[PDB]
């Protein structure tokens, strides 16, 4: 019912989730019983136990066949589709029927038959534990979330996402894309400006990494071009903090065996080359040690994050060209980003944010917790936007949601060009920005001519062209030409441009009055 | 409301105009396109509220 929802917002990835609501209109990331505010998104089974998130995280070295893992993008998907990569060292998804299973013995007793469970039976679960910890630490049950989702996720996949929550007893309120989440995390902050901006957010994940570039006018977001990458990511920084040390401890014994070449010794060195990982985004050194390794062999070992960075170049170098992708796909230039939005757990690394730094020009300001002092939790973006929207949402019916999300509402015109004044001097001034979605309509203030009288509104067309580089306006067709009789001297003139959804262009030029309309 | 430090043009000898205002050009359905919102945020409930 709408008047008694207990809503949150979930973000639900392949490595982790997180959950969070609104306290005084501000989100806030909840930590559950582990303390953790990013829970792994794994289940594992011990002796008839559940276990989830970070417990279940630390079975994969001794349960590895009963540890079920990076299984969000497995939902809703055929079996010829999926990718079984980084399942290997736990539960392998297999066909049954139509669905992808997983085998795992989730029964107390020892000689028990083990359980075949899909895909969503494994997310239902797992849901039941996210939304389990939520409701404790909030002393009341919770009933419906917004939940983030890739921009690629199909429709099926969705459907089996609302099943299977609908399964934990959870009311999907909404799915709203992963990018749109992150922006609305900053632009949802009591110190947030509302103003056009080209917006480049940079998902850079475990799994996967995303970038989105999204035109932000009038505070409503349009996607305009977005990449998908699954080789560079967290994960592929895990494998160079592996491979360093293995060399290493091969080189500190000789003849031993290499532990990439055990299961066991191999799940070792990715818990701890994480773990190292992160002590990196924190300090300039960092330890990696691992109990009993291989063949009883203890190593120790330390890397400080100068060398971090040299052996992570190849990967960083391909963060590098995926947000240089996303903005030519969308027809930019660097020139054209007004911000650069870092988020999911690998835009912790100060470096990658250095490295963006210098692909973007400095007027466009890289939110990053090491590149900005007003900047945000890279690894919290996605919980506080369903946070913030599930807040928005929480009374409406579930008919107006839907209805809200329909074509008619979310499609329409978007002018291609911009429409300015034309500057003398004895230049293009825009107005309506490139990409804005109609109805709109804005407003400027322009100096009056040295003594003023008599001055020239002249309404024209607007392109943005990079010269070697840099980044200049081109006047195009002329709209209209309006006139205001008189201007004091030093006065300033107000310049106003409305477009509606019949693309008429209402034009105003009032100096604190000349109306005109443009069908 | 953006405040722009850049001058307008002094209106030449001899233009007049009715009501001062002269229309010379609009806007085509070529100069703009049909693109997707993400529905989500304040803003955009405002929108889905007046469009209902
Ligand atoms: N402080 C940190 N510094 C560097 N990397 C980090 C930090 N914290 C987390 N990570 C990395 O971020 C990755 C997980 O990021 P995130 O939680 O956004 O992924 P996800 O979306 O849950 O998973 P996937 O991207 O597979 O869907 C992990 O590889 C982890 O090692
Ligand atoms: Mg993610």
């Amino acid at each position: 019912a709408p008047g008694e929802r207990v809503v949150i917002g979930i973000t639900f990835g392949n490595s982790n989730s997180s959950i969070a609501h609104t306290v005084d209109d501000k989100a806030e990331v909840i930590a559950n019983e582990d303390g953790d505010r990013q829970i792994p998104t794994i289940l594992s089974y011990v002796d008839g136990d559940e276990y989830y998130g970070q417990q279940a995280k630390n079975f994969l070295v001794r349960n590895p066949k009963n540890t079920v893992a990076y299984f969000r993008d497995i939902l809703g998907q055929d079996f010829k589709s999926v990718d079984p990569t980084h399942n290997h060292a736990s539960a392998h998804p297999q066909e049954a029927g139509d669905n992808v299973v997983f085998t795992i013995k989730d029964k107390a007793e020892e000689d028990a038959e083990p359980s075949t469970l899909t895909v969503s039976e494994i997310a239902t679960r797992y849901l039941r534990r996210l939304v389990g910890a939520a409701s404790e630490y909030l002393g009341k049950k919770v009933t419906s979330a917004v939940i983030t989702i890739p921009t690629n996720f199909t429709e099926k996949q969705k459907a089996a996402l609302i099943a299977a929550a609908a399964a934990a007893d959870l009311e999907v309120l909404q799915l709203i894309s992963e990018p749109a989440a992150a922006v609305l995390a900053y632009d949802a902050r009591p110190e947030a400006t509302i103003s056009d901006k080209i917006i480049v957010v940079a998902d850079l994940g475990g799994s996967r990494s995303d970038v989105t570039v999204l035109a932000s006018r009038s505070g409503m977001y349009t996607i305009l071009a977005t990449v998908h990458d699954y080789e560079y990511h967290g994960i592929a920084l895990d494998k160079v903090l592996i491979d360093h040390f293995s060399k290493e401890f091969l080189k500190k014994n000789p003849g031993a065996k290499d532990p990439r070449e055990n299961p066991r010794s191999l799940a070792k060195l990715r818990l701890e080359a994480e773990s190292t990982k992160r002590a990196l985004s924190r300090s300039t050194n960092a330890s990696f040690s691992v109990e009993s390794l291989i063949d009883g062999l203890d190593f120790a070992s330390t890397i400080n994050r100068l060398r971090y960075e040299t052996i992570a170049r190849t990967v960083f170098e391909g963060f590098n060209r995926l947000v240089e992708s996303a903005v030519k796909k969308a027809g930019l230039d660097p020139l054209d980003v007004d911000e650069v939005i870092m988020s999911g757990g690998t835009s912790n690394t100060p470096r990658i944010a250095a490295n963006f730094r210098y692909i973007f020009p400095e007027s466009t300001r890289i939110l990053a917790p090491s590149t900005d002092p007003s900047a945000l939790n890279p690894s919290e973006l996605q919980a506080r936007g369903a946070a913030l929207q599930a807040s928005l949402i929480q009374e409406f019916e579930t008919e107006d949601i839907e209805q809200s999300t329909h074509a008619a509402v979310t499609t329409m015109p978007h002018v291609t060009n911009a429409i300015g004044v034309v500057s003398v001097s004895e230049k293009f001034v825009p107005i309506i920005a490139p990409e804005t979605a109609v109805p709109a309509r804005r407003t400027v203030h322009l100096d009056a001519p040295k003594e003023g009288g008599d001055v020239l509104v002249k309404v024209v067309e607007g392109s943005t062209h990079i010269n070697v580089r840099e980044k200049v306006w081109k006047i195009g067709s002329t709209l209209a030409e309006a006139a205001v009789r008189g201007v004091k001297k030093g006065a300033k003139v107000e310049v106003t441009i409305n477009v509606n959804t019949d693309l008429t262009v209402i034009v105003t030029a009032r100096e604190v009055g000349v109306r005109g309309t443009l069908s | 409301a953006t405040v722009v430090s850049l001058p307008l043009p002094t209106l030449p000898e001899g233009w007049a105009a009715e009501k001062d205002f002269k229309a010379i050009g609009k806007l085509t359905q070529e100069g703009s396109s049909m693109r997707t919102l993400e529905p989500v945020g304040p803003h955009f409930l405002a929108h889905a509220r007046r469009v209902r």
